């Protein structure tokens, strides 16, 4: 029976090392902000997966942790939002994110969606964030409240990262989305490896 | 002299039986570039047992005193050794060059299989290099004062003719030089890219580790060529204690790398625990 | 007159806290003094199960001490023969974020689930020689945290929807739902009867369900936060949880209080997985701090270590004869202990 | 409203009323037991090599 | 046994300007290894976070609206929380729960305006008006 053994082991292992080889060609991102909705797409002959959690009931505590090991977290962020503060609460959500335990090396690609309806808006923010009346940036009003978003986000990522992981913020087409997710993965890659050799 | 030479010794040897140990202990480090470092550990730890204790006999006797066979033998582990050290140094700047240059093919053109393959590849024109040339007699010169070398058993000179000195000294130093100074030159381009998109402290803090490995290989091993390669041109130009003492910083370049790639924080980690 | 019901529950709560401080002789550190200590506990790995490629979030043995299956979030459900080191089977699964698994009690199924909120019946045993898709269970509205078999044909699963539910396979119906937590259910545990079954959640406390008539018979609090493992005591007279709060805590069923409590200062950490030994008296309790503490669970006192992880012990299992105890990671490796 | 006081004090007195034993008989009984399979308990009990199907045959 | 207890008081009516002292209980856990919040929500509104504190007492966050009028405050001796809220305007008319974070030793907080996070209290009226 031991020889029936070996002969099952080896032909798993052929096909478990063909499923390695397939693993590591392709890189897992995490969409936030039935129970899971994937996507695939190819850019460059890369292949990326990208898995849509909604479908579970709003305390991410738990689950949030089973992307640990993924190339990035793309956080989406409404800049435009009975009228809650939703740009607080996104910040809270990116702040216990950049912070826990198991995503700290995990780079984030923010994306600051609906920027138009906010430049429709500011023509209300200055009641929350009332630094926003002092902010110089580094249409004016349009921009100046845009990177003070950006900058918010930023103030919250450049104080505890250690250079072990980053934040790629953009202003947000599938078409560009997609490309600049493929390209912040490689920058995400080639710092990894550049920190690795004390370069960075 | 006798104290320096055991001084080095004693450095080489703690060194890389330090790496080797470490890696072969932890999980956490048998990783695919602690693969290539292995080859570079068990190349300077051969140089530092064998070849570097009889030369230090050599320096202080002022001749050799173990018969023309072992002498032999000795220049031609020296060649393989050196040859090894300075192809792994190549080996291990191309894989870096690879994941840097090419992070996502880099997990596919880079496996365990390669590795291995890329290790023995190396081993093998290190020895094809040194031992077969060498002890067939291919090495020898036709100057009667080097047919009283090669016939005395007393002295082990290391008189060669062109043919030998120009091959070997291309396929131990010359090669893998050019092919580090491309790559880390990419690889500094890069790393400059890379700050940029981030943000000065930084760009000298890559400055200063690449300036610290090529420095050090170079200002440890370049002097010893050229004049490795001047010898069979101009016997009567370099004096013959200087070209001894070029081969000694050759040899003491071994005990430096174990500190320029095994200083990452699990490496010292391994090594607190194991002293 | 809402009033009443406030006082009904204001005047049954009192009761129910005078009935527990009376039934509280004395402390389990007491009756506990003289007995003898384990004596440290060394165990060293036997060995390295290695073919996974990511994290390993779940294992489960199979009820001949020799098999056992386990769950990568790469996405395979791998079927180790432990004697030999040998793949007996590697499963594709249809999705990869699994994060529970579960093995028939009479070795033909095994079930597998995760953030698909699905509980898929995978067949072992067919006249094709090749293991398929037997069954998939749905009706969950959040993850599926843990599953268990009580036979070949039923099944109960907890879920991150704060609720539990008893599954018919063959016709693959939800024949009964618990509900009562208000935290996410992160764990159950079927005791030695399968007619009970306690599960612990994200709101600090742990339930005790009757199978058959779908009630919730007792509830447990005392943890600080999430209780993320649970775990019967070999007879189900009792359980154990362990929490966030760095702590884990042994609680009665006949006495409806807290026994016992497993926690150091230098432990700042999560508890992550138990288990209890053949015998109960060892606890094994997987930490975030890469390492398994062994809890004398009759003193209190960490009666050893298990340290060979580089990264976070996500699931503990041992053996129904008690022989080995296996514990998977983040590393991706399953280690065999003795 | 109503409804969920209703099960507040439904659920609150289903588990009021049961037999409650003191803390001491569950010890005794916790201790009883894993002094009872002490044997039976190879971690806790380390046999030798020649009956682990995980060092010898 | 014993159980994860938030009990707000002093929560009361007030006249627009006026000024309030909201003193939370805590109960069943450590009140020094845990980070703590203020959230409130009014009609008809979901929930927000308004203040945290962390452990020691030292690191502080504030909610825009509130910065320059309201003072968390933290006492580990008496494991009380305090905020403090003078020049009160209407918009501040709610219920405030004192929350917690799930997990002790950490920086990050997460699920505390979830609408069913389990480490909240049962809250305190603020009512500002004639
Ligand atoms: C073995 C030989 C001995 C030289 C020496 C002379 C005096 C000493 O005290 C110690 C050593 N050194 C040659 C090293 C070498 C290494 C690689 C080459 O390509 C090459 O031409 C020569």
């Amino acid at each position: 029976e031991e020889k029936g053994q070996r002969e099952a082991n080896k032909k798993i292992e052929k096909q478990l090392q063909k499923d390695k080889q397939v693993y590591r060609a392709t890189h897992r991102l995490l969409l936030l902000g039935s129970g899971i909705f994937e996507t695939k797409f190819q850019v460059d002959k890369v292949n990326f997966h990208m898995f849509d959690v909604g479908g579970q009931r709003d305390e991410r505590r738990k689950w949030i942790q089973c992307f640990n090991d993924v190339t990035a977290i793309i956080f989406v962020v409404a800049s435009s939002s009975n009228q809650t503060n939703r740009l607080q609460e996104a910040l809270n959500l990116f702040k216990s994110i950049w912070n826990n335990r198991w995503l700290r090396t995990i780079s984030v690609i923010l994306f600051l969606n609906k920027q138009d309806l906010l430049a429709e808006k500011v023509l209300k923010i200055e009641d929350y964030f009332p630094e926003f009346a002092r902010y110089t940036t580094p249409d004016p009003r349009v921009t100046r409240a845009k990177y003070f978003i950006r900058d918010e986000f930023l103030r919250i990522s450049t104080a505890s990262g250690d250079g072990r992981h980053y934040c790629y913020p953009h202003f947000t087409v599938d078409t560009e989305n997609i490309r600049r997710v493929f390209n912040d993965c490689r920058d995400i890659i080639q710092r990894m490896h550049l920190r690795q050799y004390e370069l960075l | 002299m006798s104290l320096l030479m055991a001084l080095v010794v004693l450095l080489i040897v703690a060194g890389n039986v330090l790496v080797i140990a470490a890696i072969g202990s932890t999980q956490r480090l048998q990783t695919l570039t602690n693969l290539f470092i292995t080859s570079l550990a068990c190349a300077d730890l051969v140089v530092g047992l064998l070849v570097v204790p009889f030369g230090a006999t050599l320096v202080v006797r002022g001749t050799w005193l173990w018969g023309s066979f072992l002498c032999e033998l000795w220049t031609s582990l020296d060649v393989l050794c050196v040859t090894a050290s300075i192809e792994t140094l190549c080996v291990i700047a191309i894989d870096r060059y690879l994941a840097i240059t090419s992070p996502f093919r880099y997990q596919s053109l880079m496996t365990r299989a390669r590795a291995k393959v890329i290790i023995c590849t190396v081993w093998a024109i290190s020895a094809l290099v040194s031992f077969l040339p060498i002890m067939m007699h291919w090495w020898r010169d036709e100057d009667p004062q080097a047919l009283k070398c090669y016939q005395d058993p007393g002295c082990c000179d290391f008189v060669t003719n062109r043919a030998y000195a120009i091959a070997s000294s291309i396929i131990s130093f010359y090669i893998p030089l050019l092919i580090m100074i491309f790559v880390y030159l990419r690889v500094y381009r890069e790393a400059k890219e890379q700050i940029r998109k981030i943000d000065r402290f930084r760009e000298h803090k890559a400055l200063k580790t690449l300036g610290i490995i090529m420095g050090v290989f170079t200002l440890c091993w370049l002097p010893f060529f050229l004049v490795n390669i001047v010898n069979v041109f101009n016997r009567d130009l370099v004096p013959d204690w200087l070209f001894v003492f070029f081969n000694w910083l050759g040899y003491a370049n071994s005990a430096f790398n174990p500190i320029i790639y095994c200083r990452s924080p699990d490496f010292r980690k391994a090594f607190k625990r194991l002293l | 007159e809402l009033d009443q019901l406030r006082q009904e529950a204001e005047q049954l709560k009192n009761q129910i806290r005078d009935a527990r401080k009376a039934c509280a002789d004395a402390t389990l550190s007491q009756i506990t003094n003289n007995i003898d200590p384990v004596g440290r506990i060394q165990m060293r790995t036997r060995r390295t199960l290695r073919g996974h490629l990511a994290k390993i979030y779940a294992m489960h043995w199979g009820t001949d001490s020799r098999l056992l299956v386990s769950a990568s979030q790469d996405g395979k459900l791998i079927i180790w023969d432990s004697y030999t080191t040998n793949k007996v089977h590697a499963i594709p699964l249809r999705s990869s974020w699994v994060m529970t698994c579960a093995y028939a009690p009479s070795g033909n199924y095994v079930a597998c689930g995760g953030l698909d909120n699905i509980c898929s019946i995978y067949n072992l045993k067919t006249r094709e020689g090749n293991v398929r898709v037997s069954r998939e269970l749905a009706g969950h509205t959040g993850y599926l945290s843990c599953c268990r078999f009580l036979d070949d044909n039923q099944i109960v699963t907890s879920s991150g929807d704060t609720t539990c539910a008893l599954w018919d396979i063959e016709t693959g119906q939800q024949t009964t739902t618990f509900t009562g937590h208000t935290g996410d259910v992160m764990s159950l545990s079927l005791a030695p009867d399968t007619r009970l079954f306690v599960s612990g959640a994200c709101d600090a406390s742990a339930k005790l369900w009757d199978v058959r008539e779908g009630m919730c018979r007792q509830t447990f609090t005392g943890h600080e936060s999430d209780i993320n493992a649970i775990c019967f005591f070999p007879n189900g007279n009792a359980f154990a949880t362990g929490s966030d709060d760095a702590t884990c805590r042994l609680f009665d069923l006949r006495a409806d209080q807290e026994l016992m409590t497993y926690s150091h200062d230098n432990i700042i950490c999560g508890i992550t997985s138990v288990s209890f030994s053949k015998s109960g008296r060892l606890l094994l309790a997987g930490y975030d701090d890469f390492n398994c503490n062994v809890w004398d669970a009759l003193k209190a006192d960490r009666a050893g270590v298990l340290a060979g992880h580089d990264n976070r012990v996500s699931c503990l299992g041992v053996t129904d004869d008690g022989m080995a105890v296996a514990t998977g990671s983040w590393d991706s490796f399953l280690k065999i202990w003795n | 409203s109503i409804a969920q006081a209703r099960k507040l004090v439904e659920q609150l007195k289903m588990e009021a009323n049961i037999d409650r034993i003191k803390v001491s008989k569950a010890a005794a009984d916790l201790m009883a037991y894993c002094e009872a399979h002490a044997k039976e308990d190879p971690l806790l009990t380390p046999v030798p090599a020649s009956e682990n199907p995980f060092r010898e045959k | 046994a014993a159980q994860v207890q938030l009990q707000e008081s002093g929560g009361g009516l007030v006249q627009p300007g006026g000024s309030l002292r909201l003193s939370c209980a805590a109960s069943g856990f450590t009140f020094s290894n845990y980070k703590m919040n203020w959230v409130r929500q009014a009609p008809g509104k979901g929930l927000e976070w308004v203040s945290d504190i962390s452990q020691s007492g030292a690191s502080i966050s504030y909610t825009g609206s509130v910065k320059g009028r309201f003072t968390i405050s933290r006492d580990n001796a008496k494991n009380t929380l305090y905020l403090q809220m003078n020049s009160l305007k209407p918009e501040d008319t709610a219920v405030y729960y004192c929350a917690r974070c799930p997990a002790p030793f950490t920086r990050d907080c997460f699920d505390v305006t979830s609408t069913t996070y389990a480490y909240r209290g049962q809250g305190t009226q603020v009512t500002v008006s004639s």
